[PDB]
């Protein structure tokens, strides 16, 4: 197989034996990145927002002639968007742990700069391994991840022919960012995500609180009223 | 009326055409294989004679001699540097320092001296073969293309009648004017005429990510001009190579000026270039440095300007010579269309309104043809026109 | 799957067939009325071809085609009515009703009767109704019939109006592209006999139309431009009637039937002078048509103009001799000074200077046979009207200084220099002949004879180099005398002169090197009878060349000479005449191809070529015959100049292969010498293919054979960007491959290109398949490069002045009377068109277009505008009067 | 294999029976030509022989090479791996054509020799834009525009399906082709019709990533773009949003605008440069026409300026039609007010209401559309 470890005798150097495999790329991408992998069961009350990422996500793959009855074509880009600490990171991880798709993020780090190529002198080098893990998402955080963005989705309007490929972008305050962006024929759905109310404390509460070595009688909405809804973190 | 008697004679010799020709041996598409009966120079003799009394001689460079003795100072690419011997089959004359030189593998003595070192992507730049422009098609502007020409090629192809006056003629020249009219299709048309190395350099090619790397780029160019009886240096787009010196507070755009530092030394003073002439060409020469305006290196000025009426006559005549038209047009009112305007948009005009002819279902085109080109391309088109801030060049 | 409902042809078609015959006895009125009903309505429900999925064609015969047989042989009382309503029926689906064996059994519907005027159901329908059926006929039946019953019964008497009447209906029914079906008919009909079918179509084709005689027109003679000894013999002299019998163009006879001169007869084309000598119309196409008789394709007619009306017209005889003759001097008298020409360009030598500098010094090449390819700085540039006053200096001082072939050579170069003259050429001479000398008066002499050529005036009938000959009793006084006289006198069929070189001959003298060149001289002036030089030759050849086992001298020289005795037809008499002339030893049976395929330049015999190459393939031959194979490979060099795109892609993809690629002697030796014989211009599929095996010189051979292939590379007029290619070599060249044998041959493959800015057209192809000849000026040069002892001493002869035969450039020519019209002209590439929609496309290079005598190029075709209509000959010819007409306002 | 290109009677003929012929009796020829050498001279083989032989000569460890010089008579100054050149000589078997400098080869293990060159592998920059398969659907997925389509297969799709009307007009077709106008206007989608409709190789770039971090990787990404693109055969180069190299600035770039400039200096080169360009056509598109460099846009270099306006009324219905065509649509909708709905919407417009409407009916799991979802999806997609 092309990329991939041998042995071999040193006086003639003829093919001795096939080797272990090279660890993927990939892998090694993400093994550096270290992001929180997470699930539903961690989520606190943002339970319509799960639904309309469902909505976008989840149906097509397990149903994408789904679509075809329908006669439209599949959305592609999701903007998320609330201040920072609300759950982003672990929803976008969370999507693709549950769909089973290979969460991508990007951060235009050099480090991980050897694994795409030498140069890579476009982010489109990124799409080998893409579609080698063809049932993919690309996450994205908050100017150049404004272009990088745009020159995805340049390419899958059409000019990239395998599906099950998806971005995602996050950030907060939605109008500082590219009108060429704003488009509305780019963006498919764009999800607020707003801070807790007292309802949307406790259950984080709830979760958070599992993991500790508590005592019997803690009533946790007094707490959860104490705190007067600054963010998830 | 002989169906398959045609096609079963045709058939069974267009297979057995390979069915022969595998037979001789043309096949296995190689991995950079020859032809297999074109090495049979090498079937036998070559293969234990260019390899079994033939030695690898890895190339080397020399530091210094020493006086009395040979004992030559020796360089390599990555290893230790040592003291070395000549063969018996060089005299010690062309054994010059500073010199790249053939050196066994064992005993470590020289055999035969080698070409210096040249940067490839120099070595692409030589043009090694030429246009096809002829004098004919840069018609509308014979003063300067007889003022040129007279700087280009007469001291080349007759070195005698500015000898025998006792003259040295000029050696540099740049050509200017508003984009599209004919500089650089009046530079291939030297090309087109000339004999000797035409060098061709673009200016942005020169901007390199290290620090001082184009300056040595330039170095190792005018080496191998030097290398050259006559040669002609070509450039174009040169307000890339350099506009002028102005640097303030954080030092911006030095590594274009280094490099455009070392064009200057390497054309005036210190050994000068000899028979080595350059040519410059820009859009906007406002930009330029004075040190390099100053002339011994830019002497000859050529105006570009829009022609009068009859160089655009002659452009019609030019441009419009070779498609099926109206014989009974007259193209002096076109050239009364067109006031101001470059060779090229009136080839735009010509070769639009012979889509005006293949619009409907004609095969030569007509005066009104032209009218639905001239106002289509000037006045339809007048909004860009891309002319009136390159006419004072800002 | 739509079945049922509309089924009325797969029922009434499937019943009353059926009931016919329980309806054809005890039932006469349902035997015919239905079969009437199965006559209208299969004819008219068959005639349209747009369904051509008819309903009863692919229908009835599931039962139908059992009750044909069952209906038309075993009825056995068919009287006159029923077989005009039963083979009218059975015969229009029967080439679908059977499978493939058909063939054979067309006739048992057809011919039981042919129901009365066919044609009558073949009215509209285009093919589908018997013209499919009658290629079926003379497919396989009337090859049958005609393979040796031709005069015969039925199968030939109706069959010859059976096959007319659909060759009308050919072009009768549209006037469409079908029409070239017509010799795919009346050639396939009678396959060797031609002349009875174009018997049946020839006043035919006189009554069809005037417009449909030149795209049919140029179909046959593409049909002849390559063809079988007795069907290039047969449809050849069929195709000369079309344009005199039917059309009345009139002008393209003699250059086209030029073509049709050598195998059919020799008097058909003096009967073809006689038909050129009755339309006596006026004087252009007249004129023009006779211009090409001098100095175009052939000589040999000047003492047939001498009718009793010498006033004019009979007297243009003198001006198609010498006064157009003095045209084709005017271009460079006016038409090349003009443009570009100075009196000494001079400076390719020039060109030769960077190497001084380029890679160390110079001044190190000081080879005396340096000067010998200085010479030709003088010579080679120099030609048309480069005449030199005092710059004849480098033949001056090495005139008088060594190298006596050198002083044959520098005299011989002034002939070159001044070309195509009659008017001071013998006044240049006398200035430098009176030298005393063995050498400068037989060289000088010798450009004596090649000053005249073409003049054929009274410069030396036996004036000059008969006194050059009777000075003999040594060297190339009795040499170079004989040379020139058979080089101007070449394109004469004068005999007395040539029995005053039958002595020569028939001298039996030691001097082989003159007795060889004898056969070379006396060949070129005779192409056809006399075969008492054939009986010299080969007497002489007995006393000499059988008594000995030497060198090429004979074979390279005395066979040659009898190929050019016998140059040209196909009718493979001639090699029964010569082969079994010398039947011999092989060293005397080298001429076993000579005559052979010296009478086979250019035809279609390919199985003479395969009777050429099976015989001697490699045999592995320990120094026995490679002498006689690379004659045999020297005569595969003809067949391929001229078959229009046949074999020259297979040439170059079968001796790439074969010889130089897999061969020992005869690839590495000779075999690229058909790349020196097989072309003149240049494309770079051989180009750039030739220098892998001429810069890998590869000197472990007798090198000198790939020396020779660089100058003979070099052999390619018409000049290139080749200067690289060369200089190159010659860079390389000026350090290895010594100049001690190539200083003249390297500077001798440079100039050979680039002599001057003109005069190369030397390809036998001016225009089309035109020839020539040549085939006597050049061949002698590649049979005499067979590998050495003659780039010092013997080959000096011949490597000057060989070809001489160049008949100028180019075609751009006014010709008024006054000679005032520039031209209107618009030059492009050669033509792709054989049949298209109406006017024919004729080529794509519009890019060009000039008025003025500019250069000429290969494959170029030219035409014009302004309504000129350019009436005189309209196809090629170089020598167009051009007339104007103005009937379209 | 090219052997003979001449078809053009292209009927039942003598002369193409009698090709074959020929051509049957010369391959005969080469047949019993080569017979008389395996029968009579099985010394060398030729098959297996001489090319065993070969193999002889090379040793197994093939080490690759690389190429700076060359000097003619089979030997040349070679780059190890390493760095460490050497002055070898090369082989006959070699192929002595496709030796350029800076080509790879096969060398000796043991004396470095020049074994063979090797064919070298590709795809550092070529599949990245390079265009795999047809986008999408043909010209009729349009609609409404139909003249500078009938422009667009004027200047591109005619020069290449019939290459004859130039010819009998004696003329070259119009060398570049600009598109601008309103975002949202169909010029991407343009682009994916020619995409569909051509043969020809096709190249794609956004114009906002021709700009890099390092100093001259931009004009030579352009030179080796160019090179790319001119390499392989007749080509169609594309350049969405070119106004990006202009407006936007970045701060990876070390370079300032001075950088930038001589990008466009490069590019302005390769529309126009006097090296011969061959069969490239360049199709551009943007929407700020107004900012960037004129000399760019001269005639000449571009030569076709195309507009692209809003869609007209009937033209927009029209775009409903076909965004419309494949949904189930419920009859209380009306299109002609959400015609008038907004003055100047565009086909993206269009579309982001109809493909947000059917995300509307997949809420509510039906499959007809109702009205509503219109009422609510202008909302949607129009307001924020
Ligand atoms: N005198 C002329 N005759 C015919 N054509 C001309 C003439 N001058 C200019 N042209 C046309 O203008 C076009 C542009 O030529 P050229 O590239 O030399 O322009 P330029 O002056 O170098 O400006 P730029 O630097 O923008 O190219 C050419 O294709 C040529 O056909
Ligand atoms: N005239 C039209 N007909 C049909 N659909 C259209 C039309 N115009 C735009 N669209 C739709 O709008 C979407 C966007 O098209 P496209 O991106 O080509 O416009 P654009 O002008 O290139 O936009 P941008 O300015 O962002 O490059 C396409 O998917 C297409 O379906
Ligand atoms: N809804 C939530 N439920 C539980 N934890 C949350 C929630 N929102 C944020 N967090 C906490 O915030 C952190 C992740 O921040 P997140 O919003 O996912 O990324 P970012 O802050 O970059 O947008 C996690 O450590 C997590 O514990
Ligand atoms: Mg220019
Ligand atoms: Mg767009």
């Amino acid at each position: 197989t092309p990329n991939c470890r041998v042995a071999l005798r040193n006086d003639s150097y003829t093919l001795h034996k096939i080797l272990p495999n090279k660890v993927d790329p990939l892998v090694s991408l993400m093994m550096v990145e270290k992001v929180p992998d997470s699930t539903y069961e961690m989520i606190g009350g943002l339970d319509k927002q799960i639904k309309e990422i469902k909505e976008v996500i989840e149906l097509p793959v397990k149903h994408p002639e789904l679509f075809e009855a329908l006669g439209i074509a599949q959305p592609k880009g999701v903007l998320l968007y609330g201040p920072p600490g609300t759950g982003k990171t672990l929803l976008a991880r969370a999507v693709a742990h549950h769909t089973d798709c290979t969460f991508i993020r990007v951060s235009g780090s050099e480090l991980v700069q050897k694994f795409i190529g030498e140069g890579a002198r476009m982010v489109r080098e990124l799409f080998v391994m893409a579609r080698e893990h063809a049932p993919s998402i690309i996450f994205m955080d908050e100017s150049e991840v404004q272009r990088t963005m745009l020159e995805l989705l340049n390419q899958l309007d059409g000019f990239e022919a395998t599906k099950n490929i998806k971005v995602i972008m996050a950030t907060n305050r939605i109008d500082i960012l590219d009108s060429a962006l704003l488009r509305p024929g780019r963006i498919d759905r764009k999800i607020e995500f707003p801070p807790p109310n007292e309802e949307a404390r406790l259950d984080i509460l709830k979760i958070h609180s599992r993991k500790m070595n508590l005592t019997r009688g803690i009533n946790l909405r007094k707490i959860a009223e104490l705190m007067p809804g600054a963010s998830g973190a | 009326t002989y169906s398959r008697q045609i096609k079963q004679v045709e058939d069974d010799i267009q297979q057995l055409l390979k069915k022969i020709n595998e037979l001789t041996g043309i096949k296995e598409s190689d991995t950079g294989l020859a032809p297999p009966a074109l090495w049979d120079l090498a079937a036998d003799k070559q293969t234990l004679q260019s390899e079994q009394p033939l030695q690898v001689a890895r190339c080397t460079k020399i530091i210094n001699a020493d006086s009395e003795d040979p004992k030559y100072i020796i360089n390599v690419k990555q290893f230790a540097k040592f003291v070395v011997d000549l063969s018996d089959q060089v005299a010690p004359t062309d054994i010059e320092e500073g010199m790249r030189v053939g050196v066994d593998r064992n005993k470590y003595q020289i055999h035969i001296p080698l070409p210096p070192k040249i940067d490839p992507t120099v070595t692409m730049m030589q043009v090694e073969e030429k246009p096809d422009v002829t004098y004919s098609d840069v018609g509308g502007c014979k003063e300067q293309i007889e003022k040129l020409r007279e700087v280009v090629e007469t001291p080349l192809l007759h070195p005698e009648r500015f000898v025998n006056l006792g003259i040295e003629p000029p050696k540099g020249v740049l050509l200017f004017g508003p984009p599209g009219t004919g500089k650089t299709l009046c530079a291939r048309a030297v090309a087109n005429r000339t004999d000797a190395c035409f060098i061709r350099v673009i200016g942005s090619e020169l901007v390199q990510k290290y620090v001082g790397e184009g300056a040595r780029m330039v170095r190792e160019l005018f080496e191998m001009a030097r290398t050259k009886k006559a040669c002609l240096i070509f450039f174009d787009e040169i307000d890339a190579i350099g506009g002028a010196r102005f640097d303030d507070g954080a030092g911006g755009d030095n590594e274009v000026q280094r490099t455009m530092l070392e064009l200057i030394n390497q054309l005036d003073g210190f050994d000068p270039r000899g028979n080595i002439k350059v040519l410059m060409a820009t859009n906007r020469p406002d930009t330029l440095d004075p040190a390099l305006m100053r002339p011994g290196r830019l002497d000859r000025k050529i105006e570009f300007s829009l022609p009068d009426l009859e160089g655009r006559t002659h452009i019609f005549k030019i441009h419009a010579r070779s498609m099926s038209v109206e014989r009974d047009i007259r193209f002096e009112l076109l050239a009364r269309l067109c006031p101001n305007s470059t060779g090229a948009e009136i080839r735009s005009v010509c070769t639009e309104a012979g889509m005006f002819a293949i619009r409907a279902r004609r095969k030569i085109a007509t005066e009104k043809d032209f009218l639905e080109a001239v106002n289509k391309v000037i006045k339809s088109y007048a909004k860009f026109s891309a002319t009136p801030r390159y006419m004072t060049y800002n | 799957m739509e079945e049922g409902g509309r089924d009325k042809a797969p029922v009434q078609p499937q019943q009353s067939p059926a009931a016919a015959p329980g309806g054809t006895d005890e039932k006469p009125s349902g035997k015919e009325r239905r079969d009437a009903g199965d006559k209208d309505k299969e004819q008219e429900l068959s005639e349209e071809d747009k369904q051509l999925q008819d309903e009863l064609e692919m229908l009835v015969e599931r039962l139908g085609e059992k009750d044909t047989s069952l209906y038309r042989p075993a009825l056995e009382e068919l009287r006159r009515q029923i077989r005009s309503s039963t083979t009218s029926m059975t015969s229009v689906p029967k080439p679908l009703k059977f499978l493939r064996p058909h063939y054979g059994k067309l006739k048992e519907i057809y011919e039981n009767m042919a129901p009365g005027e066919n044609k009558r159901f073949a009215a509209d329908i285009i093919s589908v109704l018997a013209m499919t059926m009658s290629g079926e006929r003379e497919c396989l039946k009337y090859r049958l019939v005609g393979s040796q019953e031709e005069l015969a019964s039925w199968g030939h008497e109706y069959v010859r109006h059976l096959a007319g009447e659909v060759a009308k209906e050919w072009q009768e029914l549209d006037d469409a592209e079908k029409v070239q079906r017509e010799p795919l008919l009346t050639l396939v009909k009678e396959i060797v006999p031609y002349n009875m079918a174009h018997n049946a179509e020839h006043e035919a084709c006189d009554l069809l139309m005037e417009i449909e005689q030149v795209d049919m027109l140029e179909k046959d003679i593409d049909e002849n431009a390559y063809a079988k000894v007795c069907l290039y013999l047969t449809s050849c002299v069929n195709y000369v009637p079309e344009p005199e019998n039917s059309a009345l163009l009139r002008c393209a006879l003699g250059v086209f039937r030029k073509f049709s001169r050598f195998p059919e007869a020799l008097r058909l084309a003096l009967m073809l002078n006689d038909m050129e000598l009755v339309e006596d119309i006026f004087t252009s196409c007249k004129d023009v048509v006779v211009q090409k008789q001098m100095a175009f394709m052939l000589g040999r007619h000047g003492v047939f103009l001498e009718l009793s009306e010498d006033v004019e017209e009979y007297e243009d005889l003198t001006e198609i001799m010498s006064n157009v003759q003095l045209n084709s001097n005017f271009l460079a008298l006016a038409r090349e000074l003009d443009i570009m020409e100075p009196k000494v360009p001079d400076d390719i030598y020039k060109t030769h200077l960077e190497n001084n500098r380029f890679g160390g010094s110079g001044s190190q090449v000081d080879s005396a046979r340096m000067n010998l390819a200085s010479s030709f700085v003088n010579g080679f540039v120099n030609a048309a009207f480069g005449q030199d006053k005092l710059l004849t200096d480098d033949g001056n001082k090495w005139l008088y200084k060594n190298k006596d072939h050198g002083m044959l050579s520098a005299a011989a170069s002034l002939g070159m220099i001044l070309l195509w003259d009659v008017d001071g050429g013998l006044t240049q001479i006398d200035k430098y002949l009176y030298s005393s000398e063995d050498y400068i008066k037989s060289g000088a002499l010798l450009a004596c004879g090649i000053v005249n050529s073409g003049v054929r005036n009274e410069c030396d009938p036996a004036l000059a180099l008969l006194s050059d000959y009777v000075l003999h009793n040594s060297n190339t006084m009795r040499l170079g005398s004989i040379f020139g006289l058979g080089l101007a006198y070449a394109g004469s069929n004068r005999e007395d002169v040539l029995t005053l070189l039958l002595p020569v001959m028939g001298d039996s003298k030691s001097s082989m090197e003159v007795a060889g060149v004898t056969a070379l001289a006396c060949g070129m002036i005779a192409v056809g009878s006399c075969n008492g030089d054939v009986t010299s030759t080969i007497l002489q050849t007995i006393m000499e060349k059988s008594e000995t086992e030497l060198k090429d001298t004979y074979a390279r020289w005395l066979p040659l000479g009898l190929g050019l005795n016998h140059l040209g037809k196909g009718e493979a008499i001639e090699a029964i005449l010569a082969a079994l002339e010398v039947v011999s030893e092989p060293f005397r049976s080298f001429a076993n191809t000579l005559v052979d395929v010296c009478a086979y330049a250019g035809s279609g015999n390919v199985l003479k070529v395969q009777q050429l190459l099976h015989i001697c393939s490699e045999h592995f031959d320990s120094k026995e015959k490679e002498e006689d194979k690379d004659k045999k490979e020297k005569k595969d060099k003809d067949k391929k100049e001229a078959p229009a795109d046949m074999g020259a892609h297979q040439g170059v993809a079968v001796l790439g292969i074969a010889l130089i690629a897999m061969g020992e002697e005869i690839g590495a030796e000779m075999a690229l010498r058909t790349f020196g014989h097989l072309l003149r211009y240049g494309e770079p599929t051989l180009r750039r293919a030739v220098p892998l095996a001429l810069a890998l010189i590869s000197v472990s051979n007798p090198r000198l054979n790939i020396l020779d292939t660089l100058s003979k590379f070099s052999h390619d007029a018409d000049p290139e960007v080749s200067y690289n290619s060369i200089f190159a070599m010659g860079m390389v060249g000026s350090g290895t491959n010594n100049a001690r044998l190539a200083a003249m041959l390297r500077q001798l493959a440079q100039y050979h290109a680039k002599d001057p800015n003109n005069l190369f057209m030397v390809r036998l192809a001016q225009g089309l398949t035109h020839l020539g000849k040549g085939t006597l000026t050049l061949c002698p040069y590649h049979s005499d490069r067979q590998l050495m002892s003659q780039v010092a001493v013997a080959g000096l002869l011949t490597v000057l002045v060989s070809f001489l035969d160049v008949r100028n450039i180019i075609l751009g020519k006014s010709h008024y009377v006054l000679y005032g019209l520039v031209a209107a002209m618009q030059p492009r590439m050669l033509v792709t068109f054989d049949e298209e929609l109406r006017p024919l496309p004729v080529s794509v290079r519009v890019g060009q277009a000039v008025d003025v005598v500019g250069q000429a190029g290969k494959p170029k075709t030219i035409t014009g505008f302004q309504t000129h209509t350019t009436p005189v000959l309209l196809a090629h010819g170089e020598r167009a009067e051009l007339a104007t007409e103005e009937f379209l306002p | 294999a090219s052997k003979l290109p001449l078809v053009t009677p292209h009927t039942q003929c003598r002369l193409k029976l009698l090709k074959l012929e020929r051509i049957k009796d010369y391959l005969l020829m080469e047949e019993e030509f080569i017979r008389n050498q395996e029968q009579m001279k099985p010394l060398e083989e030729k098959q297996e022989e001489e090319r065993s032989k070969v193999d002889d000569l090379r040793g197994t460890p093939m080490s690759v090479g690389t190429l700076e010089e060359i000097i003619d008579d089979n030997h040349a100054i070679v780059s190890t791996s390493v760095g460490s050149e050497h002055y070898v000589s090369i082989l006959s078997f070699v192929d002595k054509d496709l030796l350029e400098p800076g080509c790879s080869v096969l060398l000796n293990h043991k004396v470095h020799a020049v074994i063979g060159v090797l064919m070298d592998d590709t795809d550092p920059l070529v599949t990245v834009m390079k265009v795999e398969k047809a986008p999408q659907e043909t010209y009729a997925d349009i609609g409404g525009l139909d003249n500078q389509i009938q422009e667009i297969k004027e200047s591109v799709e005619l020069p290449l399906t019939h290459p004859e009307y130039y010819e009998e007009m004696g003329i070259k077709p119009p060398k570049g082709v600009i598109l601008y106008g309103p975002p949202g206007t169909g010029k991407t989608l343009l682009a994916k019709a020619v995409a569909n409709q051509t043969s020809a190789t096709f190249l794609r770039v956004v114009g906002s990533e021709l700009i890099q971090k390092y100093l001259g990787d931009g004009p030579k990404l352009v030179r080796e773009l160019f090179r790319v693109a001119e390499e392989h055969a007749p080509s169609i180069v594309f350049i969405d949003e070119i106004d990006a190299i202009g407006t936007k600035r970045y701060d990876s770039n070390s370079g300032g605008e001075r950088e930038i400039q001589r990008t466009m200096l490069e590019l302005l080169n390769q529309l126009d440069g006097f090296d011969s360009r061959g069969d490239v056509k360049v199709i551009m598109a943007t929407n700020r026409i107004e900012t960037l460099d004129p000399a760019l846009i001269r005639p000449g270099r571009i030569d076709r300026k195309i507009e692209f306006p809003l869609p007209d009324e009937k033209t927009k219905k029209r775009i409903f039609q076909i965004h419309t065509s494949r949904m189930t649509l419920a009859d209380d909708v009306t299109l002609d007010d959400l015609i008038m709905a907004k003055d100047d919407l565009s086909g993206a417009d269009i579309k982001a209401i109809c493909t947000e409407a059917g995300l509307m009916a997949l809420r509510e799991r039906r499959m007809k559309v109702t009205n509503e979802d219109f009422k609510k999806s202008k909302e949607n997609v129009l307001y924020k």
